[PDB]
């Protein structure tokens, strides 16, 4: 009885059989990887080759045959035949081989993996005012007790239909989220907040950028002090470790160096004492890190700049935590709404 | 006269290194002595220790040649011979004393006489002589006469002479004689035993005995004074001058000639017996000058064989490859010279950091001065690299064979070849001809083990992207079995686009 | 218009301010301690308290004032006061240091943290034939979409209505979860599907000895051959590292050796094919580990022993994605029923 | 008679050693004619090099002492005295030859005479010798006897005797005797000057001299058949037995004396001067036997002092903590005898792993020998865990005094004390007496730093706790500081339970 699930499932198959398909029994063909074409009649490419169209047909039969593949699942296709050939080797002998073979494909067709339906390992919480069908079921994000429901590694199936917020805000922190929430945060400032866990994952960044994208909602994210929290960030305005499918201009927070500091024109949220016994001071090896974005193509861009050396220079970081054990109300009432209203963030 | 006093010139230095000469110049001979008549000789050489006090030794060889016409074998032995009287057709032999020599220092250390027997082609008897010399006024003394009977079909020439040596010091230096004469001239068939009781037989491996060479007319270009006397009172009859520059020389031709009694200014029709001493110079310039004549035959020389090469350094190195390569005549100073090469590789041959160089003059092996030989220079000079030589250490053999009636000795004999421009280029681009066959063999060495490493992964995979590319097709599974191969072996085909086999390993 | 919620936010203070209090200014007072009395008026124990009788209070006051305190944020409580004496230290130093003193005043209460409210960092999704009430509302489990509900770092204050099923199926991996749900399973095979994700936290696991102990379901969970997947069911029959508020009698259900080598007795599930290339073998590192279980007091007791020398004796393992990969269909409607009406598991 | 060929036996093996013996001669006679009659003495020490080749050195004493009555200056360092005439006063001085060996190892190496001063109290002039001996016939010759003047109110003695000896291989050992006999002595002001030019002087720290000893007559248990023939002979009138038993001896009344006339069988009223050589040994056993006497009395006998030691031992090592104890006396073989006993802890006292031991027999340190002492024995076989002492390594110095007028030497006069049963359990005790001490003071630093341990701890914990408990009593904001200090005072005071102090620290 499934449906803009079946849709999938089509357009998958045809958009793909054919572009795979290259027979074309007159001249000798290879394919195209625009990011360099790989020749089958190489030497050092003949191997990548029977590589790319195995782990593309695994995916074409499992696709007709309505499978749901993980990607490990995949890579458990090693060893295909019998021996022919008695050299008196292995097809792929490392994960890491078999999934850059995954991307390639995944270029070749325009089509990302969640969308050939191989459905991987997603996480990541979301809760607000907005109402989606997904697969049969029509679920409200309201009404959720103190629970939370957990978007679905497909995500791309997936109706919106009212909706009701003025901005979406991702949090970091597993527990922090906890927090916010049983206060009611996202009704009372009427939002949408949804929480990765840690590192973002494949898809509970797309969810982002199509609410961002498809609903015109703005995106502020908080995390740490240290040059951890700007990574995390960095991944949601790309994608893992340098398609086009996450977000950029989303937003950035606090926790801010000023934050806990001030300037001479703008007061600091942290009292000269607390600071003292909070600020957990920074160990070297951390350092180190920090200049390595410093030099990122999109941090030096701005004047994002700004609030890295200003690190390198204090030597100095607080976790969330800290700041929110200050407890809920100010986190709640003062420390959000503030500096949302005040254009306190950067972009 | 001069070997009295000076001895280590002509190669007798000390005990040692006079046994290996004594040995050299006996085979050096007795080979001249069959293979240049047109028999496959049989040589044998024993050395044997008949006194340990004294250290003397009794050298001998037994041929099957021709040998000596009875009355000349004093005025063979006993005679000491001036000079080497002008050449005019190759031989094996340094020198002009040469066996002569070896008798000569027998008579001066020790008292036993020289032994000797010979018999002609189609002989009655076998006439045996036992000689010693009068060195003061030059004529042998016969100390024995006589002759027995001939069991059928024999001819032959055996020479025993005794001298004091170290056989131990010139041991492993004559073992390389025998050895390397063995090498470039496989029709022969060696037998050795030394004083320890040692024996050494190397067999003939085939008998294609190349052309001998031919005697033939004095060259212009290079003759002068002393020469041209005694061609002149070496004649029978009244030559004219005319007759005399034409049939006499190479080169000289009715209007060839004429002009040349222009330059020297002679009168044509006079009497040659009359010619005054300032007469004869003056035409030995315009000899000296004269630009064009031709080039000095050289049917007066003989070659190894591009192929007699190759067979003796093949069945004895056993390589993996073998190639050779004699040379068009050039010619030096009145006279004609070639040069053969050749080089072995790997198989059998000992791996070390640097090529082996074998020397050849005149179809004799040169053992000492290896170090200051015009050779031994080009075939370290030469860049081994510009001719796939990869690897720091390799084996590789190189044979270099010079051949003339005027070799140009470097130093007073010392067993190795002076650098004469001319001679060193054909010498260089002779190697390099070789060497560039050389690379060609290692250049499809990798060709061969190209196909192989590619036409062997592809058996791997065409199956493969054969299968995933057929599941495409068909998505019922029926096809499967029936699209597969109709494109297995579509797909084979396609690749005899590069190499072309038909390959089942099983 | 908080509830079965303002339930315990009252049972917590008056079953506790009382319990806490001593101060009996008559003779010189205690804490005692089961698993030890802590003196007041020792040395080696004085610090101790101190720090007791501080975390506890900074409970009880956040606990009135309707916070909702996670762990750290009450580790950041470290130095409450100026000093009043001119040293001429720290209240705790380490957040180590603040747990234990958590988890002692735990004891003496009775109270569960998540009792006293402190909620923690709750991650493991659930699915099934399942209605409950939580907070205001009711949310069904079966109408979810691809989704699913992820439970409440306070998951005692959740009350049952229509069940539907006859064992819970606890599995480790988040990817084949999302497998073995867009199938089918917990619909055809009437049951209540719920994964952890790796380590199992700290009320994923109350949940599940709720619904065994409250509702009567047999609990069947599986992992991995190796000695981790031993690990992860450790952990949930007793709780992480050596109250009694984790279930004992789970049930484990493979993947068994003999799952992939057999007896005389029973057949095996793999090819001898797939084996030589699935299996990755036994680096030493992990032998140990067996022979340090093979030996913990609750597997000692049964022949759970059996199954773990045979292992100490093929070394070998593989991953569960490697059985999936044989594809949901065998996974889902041979695997799992086969061996559960089979008895083909461990108790 | 003896010591002229058997050196080493009274104390002179070689050179060096010598010049120590002289010294602690000198001085030791010096202290005994100022102290024991009642004069804060004020010695001083200098010896001198005089002559580099034959190593001769001149110590020399000068003291404020009596000195002697001027007739008897020759009968005291010219005549060698056979034996030590029976003690009857504590005195300082081992043999019975003492000073007097000085001067005659001197006549026996060197050709210097010795030169003498003395001026008894209240003196008209000052009599100046300069002696020289006959060894031969035992008597003095004197080479000059002169007199002058006296500056007002002076009496002292000085002695100057040149010996041959060694002072690097004795300076080290000799320094510890000024430096150790100081500590004993601090009623006493000493300069010592050696013969590189090194002045030292150790101020009389106060004037406390002790009870000197008193002379007492012979107590019966300890004299046998020799003495009391002298006794007798030594008499004046016609004394009987009966008051020569009483009259003469301690411990012998009427009735107690006639028993001992019952024994050895004689009668009472008989003539003294008439007793054959065998009714005396009959006499002398029953001494020897008669079980109840009283004891030796003491009275003969001189002590340090519990305090001029703690004085001495705190003013050059300056502890932490000092104690001492003099024990009452006890009795051996017919004499008295005190042991004294003291140590001194921590400070400046440097650390070791083993403690520091003085000994002292008679007001005099004892330096050679330590290590086969009745002493040492017992503080190194003593359990110093037992009392306090932790660690392994520690600062402790223990003092332990001797004194009789019979002390018993282990050796040929070897410089250590002989172990003597009844002795050593009245030496040990002593040490207990104070060991049992110092654990004691060494037991309240343990306490004493116990408080200021938790009493530290606590100011820092009862806020803090009082809060805490404060905020769950009025859970309004309005309590917390009123709840908080009506409770911080009350656990405050509940802390006065253990120990009591009111402190603040700021
Ligand atoms: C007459 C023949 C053939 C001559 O053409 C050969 C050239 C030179 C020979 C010179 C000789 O001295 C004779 C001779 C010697 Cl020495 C010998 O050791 C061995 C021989 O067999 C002959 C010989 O038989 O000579
Ligand atoms: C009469 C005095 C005091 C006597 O009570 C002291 C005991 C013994 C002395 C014995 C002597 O031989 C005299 C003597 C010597 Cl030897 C000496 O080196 C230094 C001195 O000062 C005296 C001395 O002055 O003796």
């Amino acid at each position: 009885d499934k449906e803009a699930r079946r849709k999938a499932a089509n357009i998958l198959r045809d958009k793909f059989l054919n572009l795979v398909e290259q027979l074309k029994k007159g001249e000798p063909l290879v394919m195209e990887i625009p990011m360099l074409r790989r020749n089958f009649l190489d030497l050092n490419e003949a191997k990548r080759f029977m590589q790319t169209v195995l782990m593309a047909s695994i995916i074409y039969d499992a696709l007709v045959s309505d499978e749901y593949p993980t990607i490990r699942d995949l890579y458990y296709r090693g060893k295909h035949s019998l021996l022919l050939k008695s050299i008196e080797e292995n097809t792929w002998d490392e994960q890491k081989e078999s999934d850059s073979v995954i991307v390639d494909i995944e270029v070749f067709t325009s089509l990302l993996r969640e969308e050939m339906l191989i459905l991987s390992k997603e996480k990541g919480k979301v809760v607000g005012n907005l109402r989606i069908r997904s697969g049969n079921d029509v679920i409200d994000l309201s009404k959720t007790g103190h629970g939370a429901y957990a978007i679905e590694p497909t995500p791309d199936l997936i109706d919106f239909i009212d909706v009701d917020a003025e901005f979406v805000l991702v949090v970091e922190k597993d527990a922090v989220f906890q927090q916010l929430h049983r206060a009611g945060f996202w009704k009372q400032y009427k939002s949408i907040l949804i929480t990765s866990a840690g590192q973002p994952d494949r898809a509970t960044r797309r969810f982002v950028r199509r609410l961002n994208e498809e609903l015109k909602l703005p995106v502020y994210i908080l995390t740490d002090a240290d040059p951890y929290g700007w990574y995390i960030f960095s991944v949601f305005r790309i994608g893992s470790i340098s398609e086009r499918l996450a977000t950029p201009d989303a937003k950035f927070l606090g926790v801010s160096m000023g934050d806990i500091f001030g300037n001479s024109r703008k007061k600091p949220y942290l009292s000269e004492a607390e600071r003292k016994n909070y600020i957990i001071k920074a160990k070297d090896a951390d350092i180190k890190r920090a200049e390595e974005i410093k030099n990122y193509e999109w941090f030096k861009t701005k004047a994002w700049q700004e609030e890295i050396n200003t690190f390198l220079q204090r030597k100095a970081k607080l976790e969330i935590e800290a700041m929110a054990s200050k407890g809920l109300k100010f986190l709640a009432f003062q420390y959000i709404p503030e500096k949302i209203t005040n254009k306190d963030y950067i972009a | 006269e001069f070997f009295k006093r000076n001895p280590e010139l002509a190669g007798f230095p000390n005990p040692a290194r006079a046994l290996y000469q004594t040995v050299r110049e006996l085979i050096e001979n007795s080979l001249d002595a069959t293979d240049v008549h047109g028999i496959l000789p049989n040589i044998k050489i024993t050395i044997d220790l008949i006194d340990d006090a004294r250290q003397i030794y009794k050298v001998n060889v037994v041929d099957n040649g021709i040998g000596i016409p009875p009355q000349e074998v004093p005025n063979a032995f006993g005679r000491v011979l001036y000079s080497s009287k002008y050449v005019n057709r190759q031989t094996r032999g340094m020198y002009g004393l040469g066996v002569k020599a070896a008798v000569l220092y027998s008579q001066m250390h020790q008292d036993k006489p020289i032994e000797i027997e010979t018999s002609p082609v189609n002989s009655k008897r076998i006439y045996t002589f036992k000689l010693k010399i009068d060195i003061n006024k030059n004529e042998p003394i016969i100390v024995e006469r006589g002759s027995v009977e001939n069991t059928r079909g024999f001819h032959g020439t055996s020479v025993a002479i005794s001298i004091p040596g170290d056989w131990p010091k010139a041991k492993s230096r004559i073992y390389e004689y025998i050895k390397r004469t063995y090498i470039i001239t496989p029709y022969a068939e060696f037998i050795f035993k030394d004083p320890e009781g040692n024996v050494t037989y190397y067999p003939r491996l085939t008998n294609k005995i190349p052309k001998p060479p031919q005697e033939v007319k004095p060259h212009p270009y290079g003759v002068d004074r002393e020469e041209i006397k005694i061609l002149i009172n070496n004649l029978k009859r009244d030559y004219t001058i005319k007759e005399f520059l034409v049939n006499e020389f190479q080169s000289i031709g009715d209007t060839t000639a004429d002009k040349i009694l222009e330059l020297a200014g002679l009168k044509p029709n006079k009497k040659v017996k009359n010619l005054t001493e300032e007469e004869i110079t003056r035409l030995v310039e315009t000899f000296k000058k004269d630009e064009d004549f031709r080039s000095p035959s050289a049917d007066s020389l003989s070659v190894i064989g591009e192929d007699l090469i190759e067979l003796g350094l093949k069945k004895i190195f056993n390589p993996d490859f073998a190639a050779s390569i004699t040379r068009k005549p050039k010619a030096y100073q009145g006279h004609p010279f070639i040069v053969e090469a050749g080089v072995a590789f790997g198989g059998s041959i000992p791996v070390g950091e640097e090529p082996i160089v074998l020397r050849y003059a005149n179809k004799i092996p040169l053992i000492y001065d290896e170090k200051s030989d015009v050779i031994w220079k080009v075939v370290e000079e030469l860049d081994w690299k510009r001719y796939g030589i990869e690897s720091d250490q390799y084996q590789m053999v190189v044979m270099v064979h010079l051949c003339s009636t005027k070799i140009p000795y470097k130093s007073a004999g010392k067993e190795s070849i002076a650098e004469v421009e001319n001679i060193e280029k054909e010498i260089k681009n002779a190697l390099m001809e070789v060497a560039r066959k050389l690379k060609q063999y290692l250049s499809e060495k990798r060709k061969e083990q190209e196909a192989k490493k590619k036409l062997l992964a592809y058996l791997k995979y065409i199956p493969e992207v054969s299968r995933s590319l057929a599941t495409f097709l068909a998505s019922g599974n029926k096809e499967l079995v029936s699209k597969y191969q109709n494109e297995i072996s579509e797909g084979l085909f396609k690749l005899i686009s590069k190499k072309l086999d038909l390959i089942n390993i099983e």
